[PDB]
């Protein structure tokens, strides 16, 4: 009989996993102060695992990595880009970022100016996008002034990158979008990228000429539906699943999704996962982890995929809790503690 | 990576590498506190000896 | 060289105190004259504890027989290992107690209680490094009852820094002598809570039922409930009288068992029970699963009831270390439930070599759990369903007791019920 | 010449000091007689082996060792033993009965009754030393001798001997091995009243040393013979430059200067490789590179925890047995460009390395197999804080319910003490924080 323990009662993922586990009738959920348990469901921040792996006799595993928020943090990703060999400063996924603590607080105010001021001489397009972790507050200019104003305003770090001028619009519609891919990484860090994925698009035609209005260039579900009229109109929710989407790919730019978008976003996984393994592996730890993460992209209207940010906790599309959280049980918590297909999830080999 | 202070002998040697540059309580008072858990000692001794006397 | 004085009183306490002193002279090699004939050295390792050197090589146990009638000790010095015991250590009245708490703690036990301290205090002045006082008595009777806790309260009076501790047998109205037993075991109840530090609870109704359900014997008698005790006597003495990696005086233990000085009542057990399949090996997994059976425990309280705040299990013979901790860290982490997670690792584990006699291996339970609070609550209910019609009350009074008197041990034990609860939730 | 004291409290601390001064004695070619044949000046001498050893007029090389414990049973072993011949019975002291795993009772109760004893048999010792380094303290922290008798006693060292370097060899509690329930309580109170009175601790993780006798050596229950001949390696390795010639640690203000930079964080996490099993058919002997890049795998720390979320304030490499700086240099470049090596922003990012070329000695039918080269890091790392952490949790949850509490008090401890103790450790995990996360 295993035991696990839930600490994050807001995690609607692992809500499920949470009831499948007691389904199996070989599962037995402790007291969230139990330090007897095989399982942790734990808490998303000040998660202690310094506690982990002490009780003896129990194999003990935990629904986080310990320091992947390196990743999964707007600031810390771009810091680890820049300063990972692995990854470079020439780095040709993901875009043109830079870290701004505000004025009232290293910092990379002066070069970020620096290659702005190159491309505003350049005649290049020269539109950015500010934001920060503590958010829903964000900003799209054209001028720097008006960037950096709007952080000092602020307290929190930001980051400053370059806005995607040209995505590929999806017809009809004339609509922005960006993709969601799930990734589970288990204890041994195979690095699984779950079969469906999900495009959260916007159903307002995309509007180069204003970027005062948010609603048809922030393609998150809780500004389309709180802030955009037309909601639902093409796909439900502003939610079109990769069976559709790669149609759509096919009659309109006689490609696949495959080929087109795929290859990219699991090239994309695998060099930030592979990145920071050396850092947050437990292959030789007292306790074991695995985490699911939400990768976040963006894809422009030359079929090139750009890497937008990383989210440790992140949530599921309505339709596909039950197959995912199922896949997380299978291989991220029976391949440990066993029970008494076609596997959903696409291997994505690496080198250890 | 730089070796400094390299120190020989017949049984061994030692050196330095560096990677990188940088960026009471007096004799009484501690007797009282011995005495002073003593007394305590001796008071909730004294209050069991009262309570079986009664 | 930490020895411990052991006191026996009344009937039960002398027919249950003969069989222990009979069971571990045979562990130990000590024959019924006193004379060592074992064969290994882990015998005479810590001897001492409970036996007295003499002269010519004479294992004398360090026992004081007591009794306000001659009848049982006569049996003592009449039955096997009788002749063992120091002549001067039978300290006896004539009198009687009348199954009267008030006799052995107020009149008849008061007019020789100075004589058995004259004894208490002759064997400690001969120990080296005086361990603690253990009490095998009922709480049912007048002498062990009432005589039994008058001697703990005089010793604690003369020894205030010594442990003191009881092997009590609580009554039961389906193994009864007597209707006025609820009286007696609430009257003790109250002393024990104050003046023990570690009480071991058996209960009568329990060495029963183990003994026809489990042992199917069709009619059990006091004897065969006195080889379950003296049997449990062995097992939770074992980790003194033997060597091994542990180094457990009464205090280290009583340290880490009683977290509240006022909640130090025990529901001790042990496996095998085996009714004669009898010469079958015992595995780990199936001594560890009994061990922790309600069936094998001798409180008459189902743990499933309360939640335990320590325990203590000692196996004993060669068998597998590396197989009982996980045996052990597998009853844990499987009920888990029925642990306080406010005390971490509250479940230790002891390992003797030397298994009882015509056993290959065996494991002894000794847990502090809440739901003994169920025996306190038996024995409240019957006491409140006499002393309400003020029922047998004048066998008390005629000694001197007043109302008052019983109305006080009644509050203080429902107040020790009340303990329990809290610490169940 | 510098001597140095060495003092064993309680069980946990004269045991291990059964297995180090046996070590010594092999090491150094001592006989348990206390005969050293290669010794030339007989009856005197100033060399490197006598900060620990001192020499009678007939030969005797006699420990600079005195044996504490309130209960006797522990020492008798040592005064019948192998090496009863080496320490005369002045330097073995016992009481009576025990502390019966109770600070309060170490502390105050049997303390107060003996501490002027302890100090007068130290004093003896002290009277011997020509130039007295300091001590070296050896004691369990869940024991109540341990816990409560050796911070009585470092409190009076530091009165007796203010200009004295002390250090400290403690053994943090695991469940696996121990009975107990009340250690954490044992281990704060001692942890709280010793602290400013210890300039450098090393401490070793019970749950550390049983996985490494079970992982290693395949022992499947290892007993305290098995962790204390292992413990006693480390011990050796980390007291090495002070019993040999060198030029690293050479005297106990050495190990306070080159590993903590900051006084209260004076824990160093110490890791050691490598350890292979007597029983194995025979080992491929390890190189540099390997012993080296094993002083980073989490599983040959004397401390589990994780140093790639720490940051390091100091590290020493102790080498023994055939190695030469030119492969430890190179050893360390590739573990920089491998690992997640975070040094404090004021702290220099560099290791000290010192190199014995005498490689382990190894007890005759021990469970160490003899290596021709081994490695000793001690590095102070935040990552040790996760240890207080463990520690702190199981103490916050027993107090919140005052379980135990009693036991203490009826010593005559002060409840208020507990909480005294424990806001001390919570300023302890706080500095920690402060100097390793952003
Ligand atoms: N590594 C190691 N740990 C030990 C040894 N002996 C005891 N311990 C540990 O020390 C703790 C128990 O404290 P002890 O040192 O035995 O007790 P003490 O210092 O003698 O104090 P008392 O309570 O008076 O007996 C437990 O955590 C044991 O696991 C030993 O020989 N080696
Ligand atoms: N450089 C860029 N170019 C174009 N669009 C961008 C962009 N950076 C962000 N966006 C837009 O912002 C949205 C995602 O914002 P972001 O992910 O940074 O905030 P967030 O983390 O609060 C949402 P979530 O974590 O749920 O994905 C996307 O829909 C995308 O269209
Ligand atoms: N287990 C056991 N219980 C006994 C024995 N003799 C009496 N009792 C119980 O003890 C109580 C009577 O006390 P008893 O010892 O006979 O009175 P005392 O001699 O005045 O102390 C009743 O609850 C009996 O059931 C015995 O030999 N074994
Ligand atoms: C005939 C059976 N006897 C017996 C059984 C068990 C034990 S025990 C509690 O395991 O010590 C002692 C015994 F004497
Ligand atoms: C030569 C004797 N060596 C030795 C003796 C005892 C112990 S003990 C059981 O751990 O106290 C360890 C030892 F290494
Ligand atoms: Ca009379
Ligand atoms: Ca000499
Ligand atoms: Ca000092
Ligand atoms: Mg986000
Ligand atoms: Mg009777
Ligand atoms: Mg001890």
């Amino acid at each position: 009989m295993y035991t696990f323990v839930v600490r994050d009662e807001n995690s609607s993922v692992y809500a499920e996993v949470s009831r499948l586990l007691l389904a199996t009738g070989q599962w037995k959920r402790l007291r969230k102060d139990n330090p007897r348990f095989n399982l942790m469901l734990g808490e998303r921040n000040r998660l202690p695992f310094g506690r982990l792996g002490h009780e003896p006799g129990l194999v003990q595993l935990v629904n986080y990595y310990r320091g992947a928020d390196k990743l999964c943090r707007k600031a810390s990703l771009v810091k680890l880009i820049k300063t990972s060999p692995e990854l470079s400063e020439s780095c040709t996924w993901f875009p043109e970022s830079y870290v701004i603590y505000p004025t009232n607080l290293t910092d990379e105010r002066e070069v970020f100016l620096a290659a702005y001021n190159r491309r505003r001489e350049g005649r290049e397009g020269n539109v950015w996008i500010a934001k920060s972790s503590a958010g829903a507050g964000i900003l799209i200019s054209s001028e720097a002034s008006e960037l950096l104003d709007f952080i000092d305003e602020q307290g929190q770090v930001h980051v400053i990158q370059k806005y995607l001028e040209k995505p590929l619009l999806l017809e009809p519609g004339h609509r922005k979008f960006d993709i969601r891919s799930w990734v589970l990484v288990d204890h041994l860090y195979n690095i699984y990228l779950y079969r469906e994925g999900v495009l959260r698009t916007s159903s307002e035609p995309y509007n180069s000429a204003n970027f005062q209005d948010k609603t048809c260039h922030l393609t998150n579900h809780c500004i389309q539906k709180e802030y955009s009229k037309n909601y639902g109109r093409y796909e439900e929710g502003n939610e079109m699943f990769f069976e559709e989407f790669n149609q759509y790919l096919m009659d309109a730019l006689n490609t696949t999704l495959e080929n087109s978008i795929l290859l990219q976003i699991k090239h994309i996984i695998r060099s930030c996962l592979m990145c920071i393994e050396p850092a947050i592996s437990t292959k030789h730890l007292h306790y074991q982890s695995f985490q699911l993460f939400g990768f976040d992209f963006m894809v422009d209207e030359e079929l090139k995929v750009w890497l937008i940010e990383v989210n440790g906790a992140p949530a599921c599309a309505q339709k596909l809790y039950a197959e995912l959280c199922q896949g997380i049980v299978d291989v991220a918590i029976s391949s440990v503690f066993p029970l008494a297909p076609t596997s959903i999830f696409i291997k994505l080999h690496h080198h250890h | 990576m730089e070796v400094i202070e390299l120190n020989k002998c017949t049984s061994g040697q030692s050196f330095e590498v560096i990677l990188k540059p940088p960026s009471d309580p007096s004799l009484e008072e501690i007797q009282k506190k011995l005495e002073a858990a003593e007394e305590r000692r001796k008071y909730q001794e004294a209050e069991l000896l009262k309570h079986l006397a009664e | 060289m930490r020895e411990i004085v052991h006191i026996q009183a009344g009937q039960c306490g002398n027919q249950i105190g003969a069989k222990f002193w009979e069971v571990i002279s045979d562990e130990h090699g000590i024959d019924p004259t006193g004379s060592y004939h074992g064969d290994s050295d882990l015998q005479l390792e810590r001897i001492n504890v409970y036996y007295n050197e003499a002269t010519g090589n004479k294992y004398v146990p360090r026992a004081i027989l007591v009794d306000l009638e001659p009848g049982t000790m006569d049996s003592v010095r009449s039955g096997p290992f009788g002749q063992i015991f120091r002549p001067d250590n039978f300290v006896f009245g004539q009198s009687g107690a009348g199954n009267n708490w008030a006799k052995g703690h107020y009149t008849e036990g008061a007019e020789l209680v100075d004589s058995v301290l004259d004894v208490v205090r002759k064997e400690s002045e001969s120990c080296d490094c005086l361990q603690g006082f253990q009490l095998t008595h009922s709480l049912g009777g007048g002498t062990g009852s009432g005589m039994g806790t008058l001697l703990i309260s005089k010793i604690r009076e003369e020894y205030p820094d010594r442990i003191m501790n009881t092997f009590s047998v609580m009554p039961s109205p389906k193994v009864s002598d007597t209707v006025v037993e609820p009286y007696n075991a609430t009257l003790s109840v109250h002393q024990l809570v104050e003046n023990t530090d570690e009480t071991y609870c058996i209960d009568n109704e329990a060495l029963y039922d183990i003994c026809f359900r489990t042992l199917k014997l069709t009619t059990p008698t006091y004897g065969d409930l006195n080889h379950l005790v003296s049997a449990t006597m062995s097992g939770v003495t074992t980790c003194l009288r033997f060597p091994g990696q542990l180094n457990a005086d009464l205090r280290k233990l009583a340290v880490n068992m009683v977290p509240f000085p006022r909640l130090h009542f025990f529901m001790p057990g042990f496996a095998p029970l085996t009714s004669r399949q009898q010469y079958r090996a015992l595995t780990v997994p199936e001594l560890t699963q009994q061990m922790f059976d309600s069936k094998n425990m001798m409180a008459a309280c189902d743990p499933r009831h309360g939640r335990y705040l320590t325990v203590a299990a000692i196996f004993r013979g060669r068998m597998s270390m590396k197989e009982v901790d996980e045996q052990m860290l597998n009853v844990q982490n499987k009920n888990s439930s029925y642990f306080v997670e406010w005390i971490p690792n509250n479940v230790k584990t002891a390992v003797c070599d030397i298994p009882p006699r015509g056993l290959k291996m065996s494991a002894t339970f000794i847990g502090n759990s809440t739901a003994i609070q169920e025996l306190f609550k038996r024995i409240s209910e019957q006491f409140t369903a006499m002393f309400r019609r003020k029922a047998f009350l004048h066998w008390y009074t005629g000694e001197g007791m007043d109302e008052m008197e019983f109305t006080e041990a009644e509050s203080n034990m429902n107040d020790l019920v009340s303990e329990y609860q809290q610490y169940q939730d | 010449m510098r001597e140095c004291i060495s003092i064993h409290v309680g069980q946990a601390g004269v045991q291990i000091g059964n297995a180090c001064w046996e070590l010594y004695c092999l090491e150094h070619g001592i006989q348990p007689d206390g005969q050293m044949p290669s010794d030339k000046t007989i009856g005197g001498g100033d060399d490197s082996f006598n900060t620990f050893f001192s020499e009678t007029g007939a030969g005797k090389h006699v420990p600079r060792a005195v044996f504490v414990d309130l209960e006797p049973t522990v020492i008798d072993e040592v005064r019948t033993g192998t090496y009863r011949q080496l320490f005369h019975p002045e330097q073995l002291i016992t009481g009576k009965e025990d502390a019966a795993n109770n600070y309060a009772r170490g502390h105050y109760t049997i303390g107060k009754e003996i501490i002027d004893l302890v100090l007068d048999r130290i004093r003896k010792l002290a009277d011997q030393c020509t130039g007295l380094q300091g001590f070296l303290v050896f004691h369990s922290f869940g024991g109540g001798t341990g816990s409560g008798f050796t911070s009585l006693l470092m409190e009076r060292l530091s009165v007796d001997y203010g200009k004295k370097s002390k250090l400290e060899f403690s053994i943090y509690p695991a469940p696996q091995v121990s009975t107990a329930v009340v250690e954490p309580y044992n281990s704060i109170l001692t942890t709280h009243t010793t602290l400013e009175h210890s300039d450098c601790a090393f401490m070793v993780d019970n749950e550390a040393i049983y996985d490494i006798c079970r992982r290693n050596l395949d022992i499947e229950r290892p007993t305290y013979t098995n962790l204390n001949r292992l413990i006693s390696q480390i011990v050796s390795s980390i007291t090495a430059s002070l019993r040999f010639d060198g030029a690293l640690n050479v005297d106990l203000t050495e190990f306070q200067t080159n590993l903590v930079p900051y006084p209260r964080i004076h824990f160093p996490l110490a890791t050691y490789a490598p350890v292979i099993s007597a029983e194995k058919a025979y080992h491929e002997q390890l190189s540099v590179a390997e012993i080296t890049n094993a002083c980073f795998e989490p599983a040959n720390q004397m401390v589990k925890c994780d140093p790639r979320h720490g940051k390091y304030m100091a590290c020493c490499l102790l080498y023994r047995g055939d190695v030469v700086p030119k492969d430890v240099n190179a050893a360390i470049a590739t573990i920089k460009t491998k690992r997640s090596i975070q040094f404090v922003d004021w702290c220099p990012t560099g290791f000290k390395v010192g190199i014995n070329y005498q490689p382990p000695t190894v007890v005759p039918g021990g469970d160490l197999a003899k290596v021709q080269r081994a490695v000793c890091m001690l590095s102070n790392t935040t990552a040790i804080a996760e240890a207080w952490a463990r520690l702190d949790h199981k103490f916050d949850l027993m107090y919140a319910k005052r379980a135990f509490v009693h036991w203490y008090v009826g010593e005559g401890m002060e409840e208020g003490e507990f909480s005294e103790a424990r806001e001390d450790m919570a300023a302890l995990e706080k500095d920690y924080e402060e100097v390793g996360v952003d």
